């Protein structure tokens, strides 16, 4: 067994091999420090060496569901609190209280505009101004009057956001002649997006379908673009797009995809939520 | 056939029970019965050898781990639809790992097992066979049955027998009785069964006493037997169990972990089969081939046979080599120069014209003194060599009988003619414990018909026994002077280093020994005493031409060479100074005693640091104080030494803990062989029970090899431990970075499909690779490792593989980890506690350090970027871990990049590295991305940092020798 | 800049040394 008490454990004075690995260990988390602040002085602050991994960004929503669906029943506050709870701890940083004047946000176009350059990425000047977006241009789907955003009466009002990329100005889709299927007002400085059905069933039977934009045209106007950084562009306000389904079945799932066409937006079989987003929605009474 | 008479029994062969069998019958019987070899296995385990190989060993997990992960892909396919593998590709990789790491395992031992098979071939076993009244070295496989045979102590007999002459014949048989106690044999019949009958000896039985003249009875399968771990191996089953047991245990923590983590079951299944595989060295049972076949090709390259290869491992960790005098340290071929009668020394006149006369031919003395050389002697000449010169003709028998047999037949006449005309009547054969032959003769004078007994042996023996020597044909007793004067010409003869024999007889009385007497070879009833002296035969015994240079190359490896044999202190001494067994300045007692003029009772023993302590004294001395012998003397030299005196110093040698290796010739060297680790038996001078017995036969007979066989040794020693240190440091930057994952919160840094990769391209070649590795120059300058402390596994290099070298290669993963995230985005600040956002599959706003939002499959894109570059980060340091693993005490600039086969694995495991990334495809099968050329350097800090460290501390190590730092980092 | 730049060129040159070292170590053991 471990003998003790009469030379040592397992050794003399101890305090000569850990003393050797502790003065091991520190020069080594040293060199290790030391190396990660030299490589860390490379690296750009103000933008990132590589983004191809950022390759064009994918929309989401402010209801962020764990299992790809939607369902509740009107007749049950509680069965959609969980959606419209997440939905407006989100949108209270959109409040026009939070959005205040005095060089922190600025009073910005309510007509969709080109991409506004706010200088190069170097820091001559200093943190940016942020164009600010209202809860009214959600009109309806807002809670400017009931904190619901539907889900009383009527059917789920997600909201579209697409990803922050930095310096990424989205250019509408050029050659509006054909653009596969056809636009209603087609215009610059609005990127397109479009709810409809999956399957051929969801394709038609999923109702009639109101964009709340902004501008009276269903897309992301452009004003807003580009991101130019957390350190550069503290508290920004991305465009919002409202989508409410007025009329429509119930007490059937019906899977939506939710696709944004342009010219700088890509598509990837791998990653389903990248340029688009499915949904499954179903009311239960 | 044990009842009849011989005559029936030589009667119903058809055979001369006196002569023999001439060549007519010979090959005619031969034809008819053919070669008498026993029956091997039927052919051989065949294609068994392949299949076991890619069956057992250290693969069994890795088939467990293929069949698997073929089933995950199996019930991966048989549920909701999951087209991404990431199974089948590992399968199919680790089957063919698996497949090649067999096959390359059985042809490297198919090689080994060609030139064993070559060498068991090589040496035959032969006999004595008695043809037209002669005797020839006839190969065993050729002997007939009806032809007389005969058989002497030490050899092994080639087929049944059935005795018709005996002298005190022992047999051993060990093989069909299980009694390993020798029985006495005799011509007359004892029992009725044969299996006890002491008138029959078996079918390798070998005789380890006495001589034994008998004609054969079965040959062939149709014979009574025709019908009925080493401490490497151990060191490297014991690592493996441990090792084992550790990877188990790390694998069971880590599925465990990952359950509580909620990966998956088919994902926490595959982590547990790519840890348990990557934490175990699959690739050691390889290596050890390797190791073995290496070895017996350099063995092969200069004849020396090896029976078990991993016995070269024993030689390699020797301490003590214990030596015979004659027949191994000398070349066993001595030739008569010097004699000794009637108080005088007589230079030989080895010359047929007798130029110089020297000596008288016709002196009554000298008469008696070659009547006694020729007729005690069993030497006999061999057929049709009546055609060569004396001393060029080949000579039957032990080297001593033989030079004496020539001697006479140069000088007197003709020996076979003298021995026929003066009948032999009794035979005692000579002992290793006697020390001294006779035997009884009549004498051809019919005018006083007394029978004479001859002796000879051992000068000391002789002069014990003899109480009158002849002086100038007279006959007086002897006297103080005469003792005095005969020892002073004995270390005369002995300060020459030559062998000196001690003649004696007496002629037996006519009243009390009648001309009808029976003698006996187990009663003594002779009068063996009060003998009468006639003189001594002094031969030369010349060294062997690489004895010095071996003995000088041994000793300086830190192998004490002790040197036990039965001939005088005198003539051992001077042996021991020619070969450089007691290197000259060395000093014993007796030296002391004589250069100072003082009683050696005076002189105190410790000024002395050579010794040749007698034999006899031996009896009296007890375990105690042969251990202080062995300890407080430096350069021992035993002499006048019993082969039981032999295995009892080779006992207490082995009681310090020192291996020790014994080598031999004679029978009497068998105990020893049988008792030492290693035992080695030279090739034409040696006895068939020594080689029988020896781990080791050196066929062209050349002490030499022994060397160069501890030099191989202490390469495959370190070889094997080079391969254990650098497999061995891959473990650490394998388990730590999901260490991290699960401490910090941080994104998996290393996949199982990377951790399999890293083990099957990093620790797969190059483990093999470093076994083919030269040796160094410190090989044959270190002290023999010692068994009880440095073993092949310690914490020292348990230490080196873990807290230093595999703590080293992590943290330049998770550099190069670090510098991917950060480039790409993720700063190394905001990463801690962000793995529960990370691995959600429903979060796709995920932020960074500069803003922008991931979706789940992007992010996790730069993750399995992160992985590649970690296993790439790996390999680099991979590089300089196999080189600082090259060598052990030596600077790699010192050695030198001489290894084909390790820049042969460098560059396949960095091929392998750039194609399993850059192959385009792969994303999908591996999930291994590119990564860009600035990655590739993140390692190389790295990869100087440990080469420096490396070359540094082994600078510390050549410099400072048997400092703290050989103490505690020198594995 | 999103649009990618170091591959489809990164697997051509990646190969391209892969092989040149593949072809380096099966023919240094040979000679
Ligand atoms: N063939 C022999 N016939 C008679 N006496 C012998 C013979 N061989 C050796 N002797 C004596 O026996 C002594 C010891 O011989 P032994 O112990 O059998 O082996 P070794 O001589 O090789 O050490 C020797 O000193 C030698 O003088
Ligand atoms: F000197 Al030996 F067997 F040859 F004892």
């Amino acid at each position: 067994s471990e003998k003790k008490e009469f030379l040592g454990r397992t050794g003399g004075s101890w305090f000569k091999i850990l003393l050797f690995y502790v003065i091991f260990y520190g020069c080594l988390a040293g060199i290790f420090i030391g190396t990660i602040q030299v490589m860390l002085l490379t690296i750009s602050e103000f933008k990132p060496t590589y983004q191809d991994r950022v390759a064009p960004p994918g929309l989401t929503q402010i209801p962020q569901i764990q299992k790809t669906e939607i369902s509740f029943r009107p007749n049950d506050p509680k069965s959609y609190e969980a959606y419209v709870l997440n939905i407006v701890r989100f949108l209270e940083k959109y409040k026009d209280s939070a959005q205040r004047d005095d060089m922190i946000f600025e009073d910005c176009g309510d007509v969709p505009s080109e991409p506004k350059e706010r200088g190069d990425f170097n820091h001559e000047r200093g943190e940016r101004k942020v164009c600010r977006f209202k809860l009214e241009w959600l009109g309806n789907c807002s809670g400017l009057n009931d904190e619901t955003y539907g889900y009383k009466e009527g059917k789920p009002c997600i909201i579209i956001k697409l990803n922050r990329v930095l310096g990424f100005k989205p250019k509408p889709p050029k050659n509006e002649s054909l653009e596969t299927y056809p636009v209603m007002k087609y215009n610059p400085n609005v990127l397109p997006v479009q709810c409809t059905g999956k399957r051929d069933e969801d394709k038609d039977k999923v109702g009639n379908v109101e964009y709340f934009g902004l501008g009276n045209s269903p897309g992301f106007p452009l004003q807003y673009y580009p991101y130019y950084g957390k350190l550069l562009q503290p508290k920004y306000l991305q465009p919002l797009l409202a989508v409410q389904f007025t009329n429509l079945t119930m007490d059937t799932e019906i899977r939506i995809e939710c696709k944004a066409y342009g010219e700088n937006i890509g598509y990837s079989e791998k990653d389903r939520f990248q340029g688009r987003f499915d949904v499954k929605i179903e009311v239960k009474s | 056939e044990h009842k009849m008479s011989v005559e029936e029994v030589c009667r119903k062969y058809n055979t001369d029970c006196v002569q023999g069998l001439t060549h007519s019958k010979a090959q005619e019987i031969l034809a008819r019965d053919g070669p008498n070899a026993l029956t091997p296995p039927p052919t051989t385990p065949e294609w068994v050898k392949f299949c076991r190989q890619l069956f057992g060993g250290f693969s069994i997990l890795l088939w467990i781990g293929a069949i698997l992960c073929f089933l995950a892909y199996g019930i991966q396919a048989g549920t909701e639809d999951d087209p991404s593998g990431d199974n089948l590709y590992l399968g199919i990789v680790l089957a063919a790992v698996v497949i090649i790491t067999g096959c390359f395992s059985y042809y490297q031992e198919a090689k080994s097992s060609k030139i064993m098979e070559s060498f068991k071939n090589m040496v035959p076993q032969q006999a004595l066979v008695i043809r037209e009244g002669e005797k020839m070295q006839v190969n065993a496989e050729e002997v007939v049955v009806g032809d007389l045979v005969e058989i002497k102590g030490g050899d092994r007999v080639p087929a049944d027998l059935r005795i018709i002459s005996a002298h005190g014949c022992k047999v051993d048989n060990s093989s069909l009785t299980g009694e390993s106690e020798p029985q006495t044999r005799s011509p007359d019949c004892t029992h009725d069964n044969p299996l006890e009958t002491r008138n029959i000896t078996f079918f390798s039985t070998n005789c380890v006493e006495g001589t034994a003249r008998g004609v054969v009875v079965a040959t062939g399968d149709r014979t009574v037997m025709g019908r009925i771990k080493t401490p490497i191996a151990i060191e490297i089953e014991h690592f493996i169990q441990l090792i084992t047991g550790v990877a188990v245990f790390l694998g069971v923590s880590f599925f465990i972990l990952s359950l509580i983590l909620g990966y998956t079951w088919l994902e926490a299944v595959i982590f547990l089969i790519g840890i348990i595989v990557a934490n175990v060295p699959e690739g050691l049972l390889a290596t050890v081939t390797v190791c073995l076949t290496l070895t017996a090709k350099r063995m092969a390259r200069k004849n020396c046979l090896v029976k078990n290869l991993e016995a070269v491992e024993t030689l390699g960790s020797t301490s003590t080599i214990c030596s015979d005098k004659t027949g191994t340290l000398t070349q066993n071929r001595m030739t008569v120069a010097h004699m000794w009668f009637d108080n005088q020394i007589h230079e030989a006149d080895t010359t047929e014209d007798q130029s110089g006369t020297s000596f008288d031919k016709s002196s009554h003395t000298w008469v008696a003194l070659s009547h006694i050389a020729g007729l005690c002697n069993r030497a006999v000449f061999k057929g049709g060599q009546d055609n060569i010169p004396v001393l060029k003709r080949d000579v039957a028998g032990d080297a001593s009988e033989s030079a004496l047999l020539k001697c006479i037949e140069l000088s007197s006449g003709s020996v076979k003619l003298m021995r026929e005309r003066n009948k032999k009547v009794a035979e005692i054969p000579f002992n290793s414990t006697n020390k001294y032959q006779l035997s009884i003769h009549e004498t051809e004078d019919p005018n006083d018909n007394r029978y004479l007994l001859v002796m000879k042996g051992a000068p000391e023996r002789i002069l014990d026994r003899c109480s009158t020597i002849l002086l100038q044909g007279k006959e007086q007793p002897l006297d103080e002077e005469m003792k005095e004067a005969f020892q002073n010409a004995y270390l005369e003869l002995g300060g020459l280093g030559e062998r000196v024999l001690g003649f004696c007889h007496y002629y037996l009385p006519e009243e009390q020994f009648p001309k009808g007497f029976a003698f006996d070879c187990d009663d003594v009833n002779f009068t063996t005493d009060n003998l009468c002296f006639v003189g001594l035969m002094s031969m030369i015994d010349p060294p062997r031409a690489a004895v010095p240079d071996a003995v000088g190359k041994c000793r300086s490896a830190g192998i004490k060479v002790i040197m036990v044999t039965g001939d005088h202190p005198i003539t051992a001494k001077a042996i021991a100074k020619g070969v450089g067994i007691i290197s000259e300045g060395n000093e014993t007692v007796e030296d002391i005693a004589a250069r100072l003029n003082i009683p050696v009772s005076q002189v105190n023993p410790r000024d002395a640091k050579a010794c040749v302590i007698h034999g006899t004294d031996l009896k009296d001395f007890t375990s105690e104080q042969i251990d202080e012998i062995l300890q407080n003397h430096t350069e021992i030299v035993f002499a006048r030494t019993s082969p039981q005196q032999k295995l009892i110093i080779v006992e207490g040698c082995q009681r310090q803990g020192a291996i020790v290796a014994v080598t031999g010739d004679g029978v009497n060297d068998s105990p020893a062989l049988k008792k030492a680790d290693i035992g080695v038996a030279m090739g034409i001078a040696g006895s068939d029970v020594s080689k029988q017995a020896a781990d080791m036969i050196l066929l062209d007979d050349n002490f030499a090899s022994i060397v160069t066989g501890v030099e191989e040794g202490r390469l495959i020693f370190d070889n094997l431990k080079k391969s254990i240190a650098y497999t061995l440091t891959s473990n650490i930057p394998e388990i730590t970075p999901f260490l991290l994952f699960i401490m910090a919160n941080i994104p998996l840094p290393l996949g199982t499909i990377t951790i399999l990769c890293i083990d099957l391209g990093t620790d797969m070649v190059p483990a093999i690779s470093l076994a083919y590795e030269a040796a160094e120059s410190d090989i044959m300058k270190r002290q023999p490792r010692n068994p009880r402390t440095d073993k092949l596994v310690n914490e020292r290099l348990i230490s080196m593989a873990y807290g230093q070298i595999g703590m080293i290669q992590a943290l330049g993963g998770f550099f190069s980890y670090f510098v991917i995230l950060a480039e790409n985005g993720f700063l190394p600040g905001n990463l801690v506690g962000i793995r529960l956002n990370w691995d959600d599959r429903t979060v796709n706003d995920l932020e960074d350090s500069y803003g922008q939002q991931w979706t789940y499959e992007q992010r996790k894109v730069v993750e399995f970027t992160c992985h590649t570059a970690f296993f790439v980060s790996i390999v680099v340091v991979q590089w300089a871990d196999l080189i600082i693993c090259k060598t052990r005490r030596n600077s790699v600039f010192q050695q030198g990049m001489k290894n084909k086969i390790l820049i042969f694995g460098l560059f396949e495991e960095t091929a392998l590295a750039a194609f399993l990334s850059y192959c385009p495809g792969m994303d999908v099968a591996l999930r291994m991305y590119p990564l860009k050329p600035s990655w590739w350097f993140c390692a190389f800090p790295y990869s100087f940092l440990i080469f420096v460290y490396d070359e540094i501390r082994k600078l510390i190590l050549r410099r400072n020798p048997g400092g703290w730092v050989e103490k505690e980092t020198y594995y | 800049d999103p649009f990618h730049y170091d591959y489809q060129t990164l697997r051509i040159g990646g190969l391209v040394f892969a092989v040149v070292l593949f072809s380096v170590g099966i023919l240094l053991i040979l000679s």
